[PDB]
RNA sequence: GUGAUCUAGAAAGGUAUGUCUAAAGUUACUUAUGCUCUUAUUUACUAACAAAAUCAA
C-alpha cells in the first residue's frame, strides 16, 4: 500500500520542475503583492499616504502599459458621425472613475 | 606489408598526440621519447614502440609490377634526439621458428615420455625444464594443475570466436586460450632494453623531478597508488614540459615565485601553485639568508668580522629574477684582500689583487629546467651581469653570489674569497642544504604531490 | 568606503563612534525593519514561522530604539 | 662502400541565474558574550574529483 500510495501520487502529478516552480513563484509574487497593498491600507488608516511603487524596468524601452494607450490603432474614420456618442462615453468614464 | 607500417606510425603518433592534447601543447621539445616510452616503474606511460623504424619506400611505380626489393628507407618516427628505441617485433620469435621448434620439442617430449614408460617411472620435471616454455601448445600445459578438468573442455577455439556475437566488449586474443595453449609470448626483455636505450635510469631521471625530492638513489622507492594520475604524471616529467628550449611560447613568471612558464600548461600551473603556497619562495629565501648570517658570525673571530648585517630585503626581491641587491653585508676589523672571483669548489687563488673593506652576500634561488640545470654556468652569468650592472645596488665590487637550484637541490657560489671562507662555507652549505626546514617543507611537499614514499 | 553592508550590528550600542558613522549603522537597521515588515502581512500561511519572525522584528525594533538612544 | 629532415597554441569549457537597497517628505528619558596561531585524532557536508583494464602467480 505504501508502494501503491507512492504510485497513486506519482501518476497524478504531471508537471515537472518548471511548472511547479512557476506556480510557486506566482504564489509568492501575489503574496508579496497582497502584503504591499495592506501596508498602504494600514498607512492610510493612519492618514499618511504612500503610493504604490511601479515595477522596475528590466530593459531600456520597457513599456508602462498603464501610462498610455499602448499601440493606439484608432478605428478607421467612418461616416456615421460618432460625435454625441464620444461625449456620453467620456461622461460615463469620468463618472466611473469618480 | 608497406601500408600496415604506415598505419602503425599513424596510430602511434596519434596516440602520442592524444597525450599531447591532454596538455595544451603538441611540442616536440616538450615531449622527448623518455616521456612516453619509459616504463611505469620509473613514471612514464610504458608505451611499446613499434614505429621508430626505417620504412622501405622503394620506388612506388614499378613496385606494383616487380616487387623491386628494399632500396630506400623512409624515416618512420623522428624526434629531435635520435634515441634508438627497440621495437617488439625483435622480441617475438616468429611463427615458422615457433613451429619448427615445436616439431622437435614434441618429438623430444614423446621420446622422453616413452623412456619414462619403459623405465616405469614418474617424469623428472627438471629434465623437461630445458624445453619448458617451448613448443606451440607450450609443454607447461602438460603439467598444469587443472589439466584433468580442462581435458573435458572441447570446442574452445570456436566458442572464443563466437564471443563477438554474445559480448559487448571484445577479448582481442580470441585465438588463444591460455589454459589450453599456455603463454605464447614474453615481453620482459622489452622493459630492460628501453631503459638502457634511453641511456640508463640516471639519464632518465635527469628529465624528472627526482633530484628535487632530495632522494639519494632510486632503489628505495615503490610508488603510491597500477595507474598514475594526470597531475602526478605532468608534475613528474615537469622539467621537460616546462623547459626553455620551446619553439614558441610566451614567458610568464608565475605569480609569487621565480618559475617561468613558456605558455599555458594549466595542469602544471595548478601543481606548482600548491607546491609554492603561503609565500614559500620568500620563506625559503629568508631561511637561507638567516642561516648563513648565523653561521657567519658563529666564527666571528676567525672570519675576523666587525658585525654581520641583514640588509632589509624587499619581499618582492626574493623572486625578482631581473636584478638583485645585497642581502648580507660584511664589515671588517682590518681591511680584507679579496681574490679574483672564483667558483665554490675552485682550488686556490692569488689573493693579492685588491684590498677591500666591505663585502656582500646575495642568494639566488632558481628553479631548474631540463635545459638549464647547471648552476655554475648560471651563477657566474648572474654574477658577471649584475656586477657589471649599474642598476643592481652592491656595497662594493666584492662578495660572492650563492645560487641554489630548487628543482635539483644543487648549490654553488661564484665570487671572490678572502682567506678561510671556502672550507667554512662549503661545510655550511652541506649543512644548510640538508637541514634547512624551509627546504624540508619544499622537499616533503614535492614528495606529497609526486606521491613517492621511501622504503620505510 | 567600507560599505557598512558587510559587518554585524555591532553588538554594543555605546561602543560605537562619532555621529556621522552611527547614522549609517542606523539605516543598516531600518532596511531590515522595512524588509521584514513587508514580510509580516504576507498570506504565505506559516503561522509558526511568522511568530519567530515577529520576535525578530521586536528585537530589531528595540535595537532601533537603542541606536536612536545613543544619538 | 654519398644525400633528401612533418609538427609547434589560444578562447569559449566553468558556472547558473533571478530579485531587493525612502537617503533625501511635492502645496488640500528600557543598559545583557570580545569566532586565537600551529600540529594530531574523530564526525558531518563537499570535489557533482579519481580509479584494476591486457597480462604473470
Amino acid at each position: 500500500k505504501e508502494m501503491l500510495a507512492e504510485a497513486r501520487a506519482r501518476l497524478l502529478n504531471t508537471q515537472g520542475k518548471k511548472a511547479t516552480r512557476k506556480i510557486r513563484e506566482r504564489m509568492l509574487e501575489e503574496s508579496k503583492r497582497i502584503a504591499e497593498l495592506q501596508k498602504r491600507r494600514e498607512l492610510k488608516q493612519a492618514g499618511i499616504n504612500v503610493a504604490i511603487k511601479k515595477p522596475k524596468k528590466k530593459y531600456g524601452t520597457d513599456i508602462d502599459y498603464n501610462e498610455d494607450i499602448v499601440y493606439e490603432q484608432a478605428p478607421m474614420p467612418g461616416i456615421y458621425d460618432t460625435s454625441t456618442e464620444d461625449r456620453q462615453i467620456k461622461k460615463k468614464f469620468e463618472q466611473f472613475e469618480r | 606489408t608497406e601500408p600496415l607500417l604506415d598505419i602503425l606510425v599513424k596510430g602511434e603518433t596519434r596516440i602520442q598526440n592524444r597525450v599531447k592534447l591532454g596538455l595544451n601543447s603538441k611540442m616536440p621539445t616538450r615531449f622527448p621519447p623518455a616521456v612516453f616510452y619509459t616504463p611505469k616503474e620509473l613514471g612514464g606511460l610504458g608505451m611499446i614502440s613499434a614505429s621508430h623504424i626505417l620504412i622501405p619506400a622503394s620506388d612506388l611505380s614499378w613496385s606494383k609490377q616487380t616487387d623491386t626489393g628494399i632500396t630506400h628507407f623512409r624515416a618512420g618516427m623522428t624526434h629531435e634526439d635520435e634515441k634508438l628505441i627497440p621495437t617488439i617485433f625483435r622480441y617475438i620469435t616468429t611463427w615458422e621458428n615457433e613451429f619448427l621448434d615445436s616439431q622437435r620439442v614434441w618429438a623430444e617430449y614423446a621420446t622422453k615420455r616413452q623412456e619414462a614408460i619403459q623405465q616405469n617411472r614418474r617424469l623428472a620435471f627438471e629434465e623437461l625444464e630445458g624445453s619448458w616454455d617451448r613448443g606451440i601448445p607450450r609443454i607447461s600445459t602438460l603439467f598444469q594443475r587443472d589439466r584433468h578438468t580442462l581435458a573435458y573442455d572441447r570446442g574452445h577455439r570456436i566458442r572464443r570466436e563466437f564471443k563477438q556475437y554474445s559480448l559487448e566488449r571484445n577479448s582481442p586474443f580470441w585465438w588463444t586460450n591460455s589454459h589450453h595453449d599456455g603463454k605464447l609470448w614474453n615481453l620482459n626483455a622489452y622493459r630492460t632494453d628501453v631503459i638502457q636505450a634511453l641511456g640508463g635510469i640516471e639519464t632518465i631521471l635527469e628529465h624528472t623531478l627526482f633530484k628535487g625530492t632530495g632522494f639519494n638513489s632510486w632503489e628505495g622507492l615503490f610508488w603510491e597508488k597500477s595507474q598514475i594520475p594526470n597531475r602526478r604524471f605532468t608534475l613528474w616529467w615537469s622539467p621537460t614540459i616546462n623547459r626553455a628550449n620551446v619553439y614558441v611560447g610566451f614567458l610568464v613568471q608565475l605569480d609569487l615565485t621565480g618559475i617561468f612558464l613558456h605558455g599555458k600548461i594549466p595542469t602544471l600551473k595548478i601543481s606548482l601553485i600548491q607546491i609554492f603556497r603561503a609565500h614559500l619562495w620568500q620563506k625559503i629565501h629568508e631561511s637561507i639568508v638567516f642561516d648563513i648570517c648565523q653561521i657567519l658570525d658563529g666564527e666571528l673571530d676567525v672570519l675576523q668580522i666587525e658585525s654581520v648585517t641583514k640588509e632589509t630585503v624587499h619581499p618582492r626581491k626574493s623572486y625578482k629574477m631581473n636584478s638583485s641587491a645585497a642581502d648580507i653585508t660584511m664589515e671588517s676589523v682590518h681591511e680584507w684582500e679579496v681574490s679574483k672571483p672564483s667558483l665554490l669548489h675552485e682550488t686556490n687563488d692569488s689573493f693579492k689583487g685588491l684590498i677591500t673593506n666591505k663585502m656582500w652576500f646575495d642568494v639566488q634561488l632558481r628553479y631548474g629546467d631540463y635545459d638549464s640545470h647547471d648552476i655554475s654556468r648560471y651563477v657566474r652569468a648572474k654574477f658577471l651581469d649584475y656586477t657589471t650592472d649599474n642598476v643592481s645596488m652592491y656595497p662594493s665590487p666584492t662578495g660572492v653570489m650563492i645560487g641554489i637550484d630548487l628543482a635539483y637541490n644543487m648549490y654553488d657560489a661564484y665570487g671572490n674569497w678572502f682567506n678561510g671562507l671556502k672550507p667554512l662555507i662549503q661545510n655550511s652549505m652541506r649543512t644548510i642544504m640538508k637541514a634547512n626546514p624551509a627546504l624540508y617543507v619544499l622537499r616533503e611537499r614535492i614528495r606529497k604531490g609526486l606521491q613517492i614514499y621511501q622504503s620505510s | 568606503y567600507k560599505d557598512y553592508s558587510r559587518y554585524q550590528r555591532p553588538r554594543n550600542v555605546s561602543k560605537v563612534k562619532s555621529i556621522k558613522e552611527a547614522n549609517e549603522w542606523k539605516r543598516q537597521v531600518s532596511k531590515e525593519i522595512k524588509q521584514k515588515s513587508t514580510r509580516i502581512y504576507d498570506p504565505s500561511l506559516n503561522e509558526m514561522q511568522i511568530a519567530e519572525l515577529n520576535d525578530e522584528l521586536n528585537n530589531l525594533f528595540k535595537e532601533w530604539k537603542r541606536w536612536q538612544w545613543h544619538i
